[PDB]
């Protein structure tokens, strides 16, 4: 795999499906690239392979370690995955308040899933109003092509708007924000 | 007997914190509670913010009642209900529009603007926060003097400017000089701008080389002027185009007047 | 086209009709001139063609991009085009107060349509009563042979005067010379 | 109760801020509200502007009532309704024409001109603004004197001037010298004039070289005169066109005198 | 055209008719003389041609510019034309009070039409009594051969006489005045 | 400490300076560090885009 294709597959959540479609012929290459070169895309892929035990044996601790290393280097999907693992209690002990920072960082980097999940957590009182602004900002200038996700984003935006004054809302809609 | 936060006549004080042609700020410290801040800024339109800043932030979003209560030393006077606001969790209380001017007006009449609400930090009991009108009139006069001296334009109004040059010499027209002076005032008082694009053009009178040289000359003169205004060199990006890229018909003197122009674009990122 | 010919065609709002009449032979010429040398008149023509799909495939986003490219150059017609698009909601979201700053520059450049539309928007309460003086000045110094436009400018002047102290109207009517 | 903005007798003061043959400005500071400014300008017509300048700008356009209220120290006198104005949003209140002179007259009688309207900044409640007549008489006399000493022409009346020369000599005619004196007075009293354009040109009677020499000598004399008024040399522009560009039919005695002329064009920075 | 003949045609208001009678064969010469030599008679002629669009295309701004240049050099007919354009609202926004100075200067130079129009404007309260004297003077020693215009001048003279004291009337009738 | 312990900052297209928001976050980090004496380790991992050459990118 090239790095760019692996990154794009990671963002679409089809890296595991692709590796299965290859009948797991590149497993040795993935292991070598992740463990030795420390390529964040390959680190995330190897961590997901170890964690959920596809082809390779199921080693939850080591898989989470390599996912955390991909996050260390800063792969937004890795941060989002760790955040949703903490928020939903998948392979880890459920701690939404611990999930919040990971999701916040992934959202700040540009991960739409992280943005939606963070807004949902905040609307359940699992954070502080001192986030709403940023979260609202991140939900404001976000472009999606899925009508279902678009409706969900609009609903979350209105839910956040019902909780901040006009001063803060004005400041949020009037800031430089990208990704 | 509930909780009532008000400054006693010996404790009340009003201060002008920010007094500049870009912002006016009047602060009333409410003892044991926080501050009440009136902020006005340079803009094309009338604007006033009232912010009730609390030492202990708001615990829950609550409905707040704004009333014009008479002080104790005014027997026989009834209280006027002003409005109902909503104070939000962990955000400073905000009043804006005509209601903030109404608070200032009720203070100018010797009355106490009182916000009543249920405090989360207080076992959800009703508390009052009043602004004292003692020693207010002098500072209200200073605040209104500051408001009268505010620039009548904001950054959005000077962001993109097309200036014009005279037919003879390298000097800007009267209107162009006036607009440049406005830009100079705002830049002098703000200096936050992070992109200053100065693209100069000329008419079709001179040759390509002479027009390019003249355009670059005037561009660098403007760049030196903007540096003298205090902006760093890195933010300024000047570019001369000479006779190239006309916008009007060079066959008429009106077209040549339109073509001897300079485009100054100012960009900043709030984040 | 030379450029002065193209500019004159643009000012009469007949450039697209001209390109249509010429049987779409100027297509690549226009594209090359717009995106290679960045001639503002050719930039505006290309942006218009991309916007309405004249002799080319329609591309609203790039069309507006090239219209903006022409406006920032100084073209009186691109600035009025951007202001009118923002005010009418054509090809973009409707926004009068965003329109006004564009219309102001085109009006100061000499564009009669920008002056008229700026007056119409100000009389509709889409600007502070600090743009009235400039709008009245621009309308007052306007010259036209179309009796309809003349009457329109006069009526808009009267409407603007019905909101001004008449110490501002006198200030708008003053000049720096006998002429 | 209501908000009444007026200067008490201990606070009332009138000032003559601008006292020049080109403008007169009488200012009355209304405490806690702002200023009341009467302005008269050099012009051919009777003109006075009254501006109620407010520290806090007008919130909304409101119908205003102008009354001539008697002061407290005048019992038994009723109030006279003067007129109804309109104060506009984000603009100073303006009264002009005969009503401004009437305000000055009501102040001369010892009364208080009162503007009453509903203030947007004051929860849409009715407020009064009065002009005090205390310490008004002396400043009204000074204002009348300055109005007496106003130029009877404005910048529009002299910005373009055409002067004529005598048949024999380098001197202007009598009327042309009078107009040049008017121009010199306006220039010497106005500091905002930046540009002077002089275009001398003569009749066809002399030779082309002789015509050019006469025109250039006349232009240089006028340039020296304009320098004498105090303008820097970088502002004055002078050109001699000789016997070219005739505006009248050369050959007729009147036509040649017409063409023997100078154009003087002023330009200000208002 | 010679300069003198063109001036006389301008004073009679037949320059445009003459140019039409020539079937517009000298248009290039007119353009060259006006734009390059800056001959006031040709500047006025070219401005009238551009403004009203006879033979040449209708360019109102440029035509008024060249008329204003003819006035700059001091052609009395140009000043009178600009004055009556302002007073009647022809091609410009109607401002009689702005028209007054132009008409006054043209009248002071000797233009009978300017004198009659200025007296008519003053009699409609569009100026100041500080003009009447001069205007009356200019109407007093003015010789016309048209009986209709003579009657009109006498009527305007009486109208002005009904508004000044005997002192000022005596001073007006007793002054050096020409053209 | 949970909100700033991991931070990712961005650089401008041309120059060696951080963006505005990245400088703001760096100021936040500096405040927390200057007021907290218990912070022992700082790990910094700069890396750039592919536009420049490999040696240039490393430099």
């Amino acid at each position: 795999y090239t790095e760019a294709e692996l990154i794009k597959l990671i963002e679409q959540n089809k890296h595991l499906q692709r590796v299965r479609a290859d009948n797991c012929q590149l497993v040795e290459d993935i292991v070598a690239r992740a463990t030795r070169i420390n390529l964040p895309a390959y680190e995330f892929l190897y961590g997901d392979m170890l964690a959920w035990g596809v082809c390779v044996e199921q080693d939850v601790e080591l898989g989470l370690y390599y996912i955390e290393n991909a996050a260390h280097q800063g792969l937004p999907a890795a941060l989002e995955q760790i955040g949703r693992y903490y928020s939903r209690g998948t392979l880890v002990q459920q701690d939404k308040e611990r999930a919040i920072p990971y999701l916040r960082e992934a959202a700040s980097m540009g991960n739409l899933n992280a943005r939606i999940h963070l807004a949902e957590l905040l609307l359940r009182d699992y954070g502080s109003p001192l986030d709403y602004e940023d979260a609202y900002r991140w939900l404001y200038n976000s472009v999606t092509a899925d009508k279902r996700q678009h409706k969900r984003i609009t609903v979350l935006r209105n839910g956040l708007e019902q909780r901040m004054p006009q001063n803060v809302i004005a400041r949020a809609k009037r800031r430089d924000t990208f990704w | 007997m509930g909780k009532r936060y008000v400054a006693t006549p010996q404790q009340s004080q009003w201060e002008m914190v920010v007094n500049t042609p870009l912002e006016c700020q009047l602060v009333h410290p409410i003892p044991s509670f926080g501050d009440a801040v009136f902020s006005s800024r340079a803009n094309k339109k009338i604007n006033l913010d009232f912010e009730l800043k609390m030492r202990r932030p708001m615990g829950e979003t609550r409905n707040v009642s704004l009333i014009s209560m008479p002080p104790p030393w005014r027997p026989g006077e009834h209280a006027d209900r002003i409005t109902n606001l909503k104070f939000f969790k962990q955000f400073d209380g905000y009043v804006g529009g005509q209601t903030a001017w109404g608070i200032l007006s009720e203070l100018e009449k010797g009355r106490y603007p009182t916000f009543s609400y249920q405090d989360w930090q207080s076992r959800d009991q009703r508390i009052e926060v009043a602004l004292s009108s003692v020693l207010f009139q002098n500072k209200y006069n200073a605040f209104s003097d500051c408001i009268s001296n505010l620039l009548k334009y904001s950054f959005e109004d000077i962001a993109f400017t097309i200036l014009h040059y005279e037919r003879q010499g390298d000097q800007l027209t009267k209107a162009s000089k006036k607009r440049l002076s406005q830009i100079a005032d705002y830049i002098r008082h703000n200096q936050d701008i992070d992109l200053v694009l100065v693209a100069t053009y000329t008419d079709s009178t001179d040759g390509k080389s002479a027009s390019q040289s003249l355009s670059e000359r005037r561009a660098e003169s403007l760049r030196d002027y903007f540096q003298s205004l205090g902006l760093p060199e890195d933010r300024i990006q000047v570019q001369g185009y000479g006779k190239r890229r006309p916008i009007a018909d060079n066959g008429s003197p009106i077209g040549k007047d339109k073509n001897r122009r300079v485009v100054i674009s100012l960009g900043r990122t709030q984040v």
